[PDB]
């Protein structure tokens, strides 16, 4: 199944402080195995920052655990991270991902003043 | 709108009539009269399907705040009994939540009082139904009637023949473990209320009765503290064959042609049974799913199933008829659906065996061995050569050196092996055939399509081709696979 | 392991055994009852193992349905089975009568049934409680 994704948030956040990304998919967000975030910063190669399976069982990197939050919601389907304590290392474009090939459109996040 | 007019047009001044005749008293030879006048035809005001249920409702407060069950309650403590028995019988009637936090507020302790008396089956009927609508008020109320002598009634009266009585009391059992959290369910079997459910459930008498309790088990069977001692009751294994049997068809049937019992559960509380189909139990979860399809058979006839748009229910069953291995459960579900219109979910897999180089990085990264992409990238691994990729290439060509990481890495690799999409290279449909006997087997679907193994060309078979051409190393899976491919020698 | 076994017609004396173990397993004596071995029993997967495991075989006497053993010679009589079991182990036997058909001494053979030289218990259904303690005597586990 062709399934599209979107990403919304993001742009530019004082270092130190709260922000919400979402990917909205097409289909229903319970059909699908496996939901991730990705990380891809300027001129490397990309990095995973959040999984979640269909039973909602999550595992973060050492890095941002206690900082990033993923969590799916079935009213209107949507994955949410939720990024708490930000640090200026954080800057880079973000991406969802479902299954392991349908990949997103991407955000770009910044963190100075 | 106008349909519930026409209740309340005769209802209104018709239960004004009743307030008049309740509190104008002329003993035994008047109230008996006005008892039957409104017994007769207040609860008609549940035989008519169309509006006339939501209006009595609404209208206890009519009857309530005048203080007419006030009134009543104060005068239920006449010596005689014959102007009490029939009087009880509209106080269960006329029970709703508004009419609950009152009673369970002032006034508590003459059913207390009036529970002693157990002899007449005619008033023990309306007491037991008393206490069936007053256990489902709040967890205070049920924390007091567990621990003055509620329990006791209920569970002297299960020794008796009556089955409106028994009945009754099947229902009144099962609105404790929902309104009395954990401790209160630790202290039923305590008071041994679940070995006083036996006979209810082992009745061939009425289906209505072993459905009740069975359910009224079930949903207090998922405390895992006193898991232990409801199975040493005798009933928890009562539940399987009783849903496996009953059909929810001939259960609808069994409820649509009853005079009563009709709108059984309802929309108010109806959301305290859905936490028992994600419960880990799996008894609870095929009860809840056989009441609710049940009661959907029921509703659907009816114009009334957009109820279960602002609920949210449809969505619960959606959710749960996808990854989900039970039988039963699923069926049940996937029937409720496609009888209340909706369409079955069909789960959403990746397609692993057509794969490139990029997928397999970016899998190695969310599994999190990314230290050995760059080696993956060296050898140019893939999707087809990933899933039959063994120990000896992991540890010379790709540089794993430790076991233990070899252990790990094929544990992930099995997990993503079970759940994969197939379709691309399997014709014959080997996935569904190896997941009929455990899900842990469909692991294997790729190693027989890539043997040119097929299901006409799998009975004649050996233990040999599949340890080293199919690639299958427990010996358990091995026998197993064997002894479930060869029965079916020459079905064709 | 069971302590006591309970048998009991399909039909009638279906509610009078729950009740009766029920109040047994209230007394705390492990009690086994049995449910539907009408075919799949027939191999005796079961049915040797509770009447090894049972010490003291019990039979509730409701009006019965002892059509399938009176008037019927016939060794593939289940219910049959199942009690001459019993009679031929020979251990405690405790019947629970209620008002049934008392048999007559011309049928039932001697061979085929023995049981009618013991003396049974009436069951009670206004106060149950004064004849359980009546049930605990003559068990001799
Ligand atoms: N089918 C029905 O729902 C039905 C039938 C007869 C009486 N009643 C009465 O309706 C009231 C319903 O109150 P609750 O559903 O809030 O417990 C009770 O007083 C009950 O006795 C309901």
């Amino acid at each position: 199944m062709a399934v599209q994704l979107v990403e919304s948030g993001g742009g530019l956040v004082q270092p130190g402080g709260s922000l919400r990304l979402s990917c909205a998919a097409s289909v229903s967000i319970s059909r699908i195995y496996v939901m991730a975030w990705y990380r891809q910063a300027p001129g490397k190669q990309r990095e995973v920052v959040a999984v979640i399976r269909y039973d909602g069982t999550t595992n973060y990197p050492d890095s941002v655990k206690g900082r990033f939050t993923i969590s799916r919601d079935n009213a209107k389907n949507t994955v949410y991270l939720q990024m708490n304590s930000l640090k200026p290392e954080d800057t880079a474009v973000y991406y969802c991902n479902a299954n392991v090939e349908t990949w997103g459109q991407g955000t770009q996040v910044t963190v100075s003043s | 709108g106008t349909e519930v007019q026409d209740a309340l047009e005769r209802a209104l001044p018709e239960l004004q009539q009743a307030l008049s005749a309740l509190k104008q008293a002329g003993g035994a030879r008047a109230v008996g009269a006005g008892l039957a006048e409104v017994f007769q035809l207040v609860e008609e005001a549940w035989l008519l399907p169309a509006v006339g249920r939501e209006v009595a409702q609404g209208l206890c407060d009519a009857i309530r705040l005048d203080g007419g069950l006030d009134l009543l309650l104060r005068l239920l403590q006449a010596p005689e009994l014959e102007t009490r028995v029939q009087a009880a019988r509209l106080l269960e009637q006329i029970l709703v939540a508004e009419n609950r936090d009152r009673v369970a507020r002032i006034g508590l302790g003459v059913i207390l009082n009036l529970a002693k008396e157990r002899e007449p089956v005619e008033l023990a009927r309306s007491v037991a139904g008393i206490l069936e609508h007053m256990f489902k008020h709040s967890e205070e109320t049920c924390q007091r009637l567990v621990a003055a002598g509620g329990l006791d009634a209920v569970l002297y009266w299960c020794r008796r023949t009556d089955p409106a009585l028994l009945r009754h009391c099947a229902l009144a059992l099962g609105n404790c473990a929902l309104h009395g959290g954990q401790a209160v369910q630790r202290r039923m079997v305590e008071k041994r209320a679940a070995e006083w459910l036996f006979p209810l459930a082992f009745s061939k008498e009425d289906e209505l009765l072993r459905l009740h309790a069975c359910l009224a088990v079930a949903v207090l069977a998922t405390n895992k503290e006193v898991e232990r001692e409801v199975e040493r009751s005798g009933t928890l294994a009562l539940v399987e064959p009783l849903v496996a049997s009953l059909d929810p068809g001939r259960f609808a049937r069994c409820l649509v042609d009853a005079s009563d019992t009709s709108q059984g559960r309802g929309p108010d509380d109806l959301q305290r049974l859905v936490p028992l189909l994600d419960s880990n139990r799996l008894e609870a979860q095929c009860i809840g799913a056989f009441y609710l399809c049940a009661e959907a058979a029921i509703k659907s006839l009816q114009g009334k199933t957009k109820v279960f748009s602002d609920i949210g229910a449809i969505q619960s069953l959606k959710r749960l008829v996808s990854y989900s291995t039970n039988g039963t459960k699923s069926a049940l579900a996937k029937r409720a659906l496609r009888l209340l219109g909706e369409e079955v979910p069909r789960p959403i897999l990746p397609s692993v065996p057509s794969w490139k180089e990029a997928e397999v990085q970016t899998w190695l990264q969310q599994i999190g061995f990314s230290k050995y992409c760059e080696s993956f990238r060296e050898q140019q691994v893939d999707g087809d050569l990933l899933l039959r990729l063994t120990e000896e290439e992991l540890q010379t060509d790709l540089g794993m050196k430790s076991g233990i990481t070899r252990k790990r890495f094929f544990r992930e690799l099995t997990e993503l092996k079970t759940f994969a999409n197939y379709s691309t290279c399997d014709r014959s449909n080997l996935a569904d055939w190896l997941g009929s006997l455990d899900p842990r087997f469909r692991q294997y679907t790729y190693g027989l399509v890539s043997c040119g193994l097929d299901r006409s060309l799998l009975h004649r078979v050996s233990e040999q081709q599949l340890l080293e051409d199919c690639g299958i190393h427990l010996g358990v899976h091995r026998a197993r696979i064997l002894t479930a491919a060869r029965e079916m020698l020459h079905s064709p």
